[PDB]
RNA sequence: GUGGGCCCCUCCUGGUAAGCAGGACGGGCGAGGCGGGACGAUCCGGACGCCGGGCCAGGGUGCGCCGCCGGGGCCGGAACGGCGUCGGCCG
């Protein structure tokens, strides 16, 4: 008729098993969220810099 | 009792040998990894090693990738272990020496005529075995259209295509569409 | 069993502290390493200094004569199931080491006091005129005379091998 | 639990110290940051726009957005296997620049230092963590000879 | 070929080198104690006292199993590479691996040795880990081969630098596989040495305790 | 495949309490052979291929039933009573 609500005994040993994993290395580099005007300047800079563009 | 298990990880299984039954496949095989085992040269090693390979794990080179690949080296020898095919959209092809493991009628045909060579791998074996003057190459693994599914489309963070026909329109039309 | 140290020990220095002071204790003990573990005990609740904060300069251990018999009056404090309580006790034996074994058996026995529950003031000869305990002034006197107390047990011993006999042994007294 | 609002469990972390109301000094806006720094998360209570979630508080993290009135900053947080690399942003109020990296700054300077300064043999640099002392000399002429005292009670 | 030569040439220079350092090496351990006798001399005659150095060096022995622990001490024993219940190590000594070493106490039994009983441990026990495989050692051909870059040669380098606590600490004792001894004879496992048991700090009583088992 | 768990050690909540009910880090049984705790899924040791020799952990050593001697003492359960016996502290 009842049975139990809650535990958390064995989770931290199952979180354990297999390591606790790290994120990607490019997550840290993301440009997801910076600011769009500081994005734009960067995209002209390199467009118009002869030694970064890659214009045809 | 001996404790082996912290520190310690599961051991791993990669191919060891081709599961083909081409007897062309499997003597080009033993042969390579002789080769290795005599003289070192990692060349030959990732040559043995690719000859393993399960063939979703070794598409297609065309000619015309291939030219612009070899160009500005053009004295090289490109050594390819998969299928050589043909681009009819390139209308002039250069001269090239390549090594594949098959040719199509018609990528023959395109190399010979403008004045290239067509090798085997055993042509290959007996010229040079351990890759002097010769570039390994391989084409794009992740060109299949099975591997455009895999995820969860529908994860607000996944750019990945549902896989049958949906008519509807609930999550389907961005966030804020549930 | 019980062995004679004198341990001496200090306060590592500080800058405020170049040189600080000395200290120095008997410790009777089975061994060096129950010694240095008693001596870091007394100078911690006393000096208040950990092992952490000091360290010991030496663990001297002492040898002593014997062929000769004397009277040893022991000062202690021990710790029951009630309470803390002081006690004096006075033995005959021929070395302070032995007399202190004799102390510790008599207290397992008649206190149920182990050895870590017993801290030892003072220990010390007391002539004979001096003694204050029946039980040791006894045998403080010229001419003491028994006869044996239990001449039974070298007959039972003989008979643990010889199990039978011909007749039921006697006990000579 | 029963509840879990966005400021529940936050009687005490929240309130300000004692003797220490009112508004923040200016040192909060006078300061400068830049990309890429290491900066740690502490609330304050009195100022209520951009305030980071509770379980932010005591964090140290990496800048990755300078904008025109909060910050931008990379935290990890453990959830139940995995790092995950978490981005909020944060009003001035409730940041400081972290010196987690200080230590390391100055030794990095004090190695090249002593490189230019070499006197000719070049020093030990590693970090040495501490020995077993060496063999010494300690006079004992005047030791002070103590024992265990009688329970008094 | 030119290998049965270099082979031979190499052995010879191996083997005039280690009369060369046995010889030495008796003399130096027979000239510490000396040392030490006259600086306690020198200190009586004064009232002071001669204070000596502190381990550098401890001998450690794991002496309950593997049924039952707990993450942090099992993690430890691990990298003490201790990982069989009566297999024994060589250590160094400083704050780091003391205080990792207190941690796990009442599993191990540990103190400083004696030449003698790094001597015993090395040629009766001796094995070494080469190519993550387990190779007797018997004699100087396999040290110098492995070794030979840390300027350690022989049977009595080897020794040297484990008792010495040298330059190549580090190399030497990662060279040995961990020992694997006899079992153990003991009062009470469950309590301390200061109390009557067997874990824990038992100073120069490690002697003693494996001598039995080596 | 699983989404009925349970027990131990420490830390807790409701209840007079419960071999009662509800939570927490770590470990165990579940899904762990062998020896010991007379007897017990979980306690004390130790966690396992088939054998021969040796060393011995936990518990013990009158006979059943494998294994001992020497030495120093004494001779389930509450409030509350005892000039039983041996030891102390204060006057
Ligand atoms: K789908
Ligand atoms: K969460
Ligand atoms: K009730
Ligand atoms: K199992
Ligand atoms: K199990
Ligand atoms: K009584
Ligand atoms: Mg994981
Ligand atoms: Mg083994
Ligand atoms: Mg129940
Ligand atoms: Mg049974
Ligand atoms: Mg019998």
């Amino acid at each position: 008729a009842k049975l139990k609500n809650h535990t958390s005994k064995n989770q931290n040993r199952k979180d354990h098993r297999n390591g606790i994993k790290k994120p990607k290395k490019s997550a840290y580099t993301s440009h997801k969220g910076m600011c769009p005007k500081y994005l734009r300047n960067l995209r002209r800079s390199r467009a118009n810099d002869p030694r970064q563009s890659l214009r045809p | 009792g001996i404790d082996l298990k912290t520190g310690i990880k599961k051991r791993k299984v990669e191919r060891k040998e081709p599961k083909s039954p081409n007897p062309y496949i499997r003597l080009l095989h033993n042969a390579f990894k002789v080769v290795y085992e005599n003289t070192g040269e990692d060349f030959t090693k990732v040559l043995t090693k690719r000859l393993c390979l399960s063939k979703t794990n070794r598409p297609v080179l065309s000619v015309s990738r291939l030219a612009h690949l070899m160009h500005k080296r053009e004295d090289k020898i490109a050594v390819v272990a998969s299928t050589v095919t043909n681009d009819e959209r390139l209308v002039t092809i250069p001269r090239m020496t390549i090594c594949a493991l098959k040719f199509s009628a018609t990528a023959r045909s395109r190399i010979e005529k403008a004045g290239g060579r067509c090798m085997s791998f055993d042509e290959l074996l007996a010229e040079k075995p351990t890759g002097d003057n010769c570039v390994l190459l391989q084409g794009r693994r992740s060109c299949r259209a099975v591997c455009k599914k895999f995820g969860s489309p529908g994860r607000p963070n996944s750019h990945v295509k549902p896989k049958g026909e949906h008519k509807g329109r609930r999550g389907a039309r961005g966030r804020h569409s549930w | 069993m019980m062995q004679k140290y004198i341990v001496y020990g200090r306060r590592l220095p500080s800058e405020k502290f170049p040189e600080p002071e000395v200290f120095r204790m008997t410790i009777y003990a089975p061994n060096e390493i129950v010694a240095k573990s008693r001596f870091w005990y007394h100078l911690k609740s006393l000096k208040k200094i950990k092992r952490t904060h000091g360290e010991i300069l030496d663990c001297q251990h002492i040898e002593e004569n014997g062929d000769f018999v004397k009277n040893f009056g022991v000062l202690l404090r021990y710790r029951s199931r009630v309470g803390q309580h002081n006690m004096y006790r006075e033995v005959r034996e021929t070395t302070s080491a032995r007399a202190m074994d004799k102390v510790y058996s008599e207290m397992a026995g008649q206190c149920r006091a182990r050895y870590h529950d017993i801290q030892i003031i003072n220990v010390k000869e007391v002539a004979d005129e001096d003694v204050r305990r029946e039980k040791v002034a006894m045998f403080t006197q010229k001419g003491v005379r028994f006869p044996h107390p239990c001449p039974y047990v070298h007959v039972k011993r003989a008979a643990r091998t010889a199990r039978f006999q011909d007749r039921a042994p006697h006990v000579p007294q | 639990t029963h509840s879990q609002g966005y400021r529940c469990k936050t009687r005490y972390c929240f309130a300000r110290k004692f003797r220490r109301h009112g508004m923040a000094n200016l040192t909060t806006y006078n300061r400068v940051y830049k990309l890429g720094q290491y900066v740690n998360i502490k609330v304050n209570g009195a100022y209520h726009k951009g305030m980071p979630h509770r379980y932010y508080n005591g964090r140290t993290g990496t800048i990755f957005n300078i904008g025109p009135r909060a910050l931008g900053v990379q935290i990890q947080k453990r959830v139940r296997g995995r790092i995950m690399l978490k981005r909020i942003n944060v009003r001035l109020e409730h940041v400081h620049p972290s010196d987690c990296r200080k230590n390391h700054l100055e030794r990095v300077a004090a190695n090249d230092a002593a490189r230019r300064l070499a006197g000719q043999p070049v020093p030990c640099l590693k970090r040495q963590n501490a020995l077993p002392r060496a063999a010494h000399v300690v006079s004992i002429a005047s030791a002070i000879d103590i024992t265990p005292l009688k329970y008094d009670g | 070929a030119e290998r049965a030569t270099e082979k031979e040439k190499r052995a010879a220079l191996v083997k005039d080198h280690a009369v060369k350092s046995a010889q030495v090496y008796a003399r130096y351990y027979i000239d510490l104690v000396e040392s030490e006798k006259k600086a306690r001399e020198n200190a009586l005659k004064n009232n002071q006292l001669y204070v000596p150095d502190e381990p550098k060096v401890y001998l450690v022995v794991r002496i309950r199993g593997i049924v039952g622990v707990a993450p942090k001490v099992r993690t430890i024993l691990s990298l003490l590479r201790l990982r069989q219940i009566n297999n024994a190590v060589f250590m160094r000594c400083n704050k780091a691996t003391l205080n990792a070493l207190r941690i796990v106490d009442h599993y191990v039994t540990y103190g400083e040795p004696t030449v003698e009983t790094i001597r015993n441990l090395i040629y009766k026990r001796g094995f070494a880990k080469v190519n993550g495989q387990r190779i007797p050692i018997v004699d100087n051909n396999l040290i110098d081969e492995q070794l030979s870059k840390h300027n350690i040669l022989c049977a009595e380098d080897l020794v040297h630098e484990i008792f010495t606590c040298g330059s190549s600490f580090k190399e030497a004792n990662n060279f040995l596989w961990p020992f694997q001894l006899n079992s153990a004879a003991l009062k009470d496992k469950r309590n301390n040495f200061a109390e009557g048991g067997d874990f824990g700090y038992r100073g120069k009583y490690i002697n003693e305790f494996v001598a039995r088992m080596i």
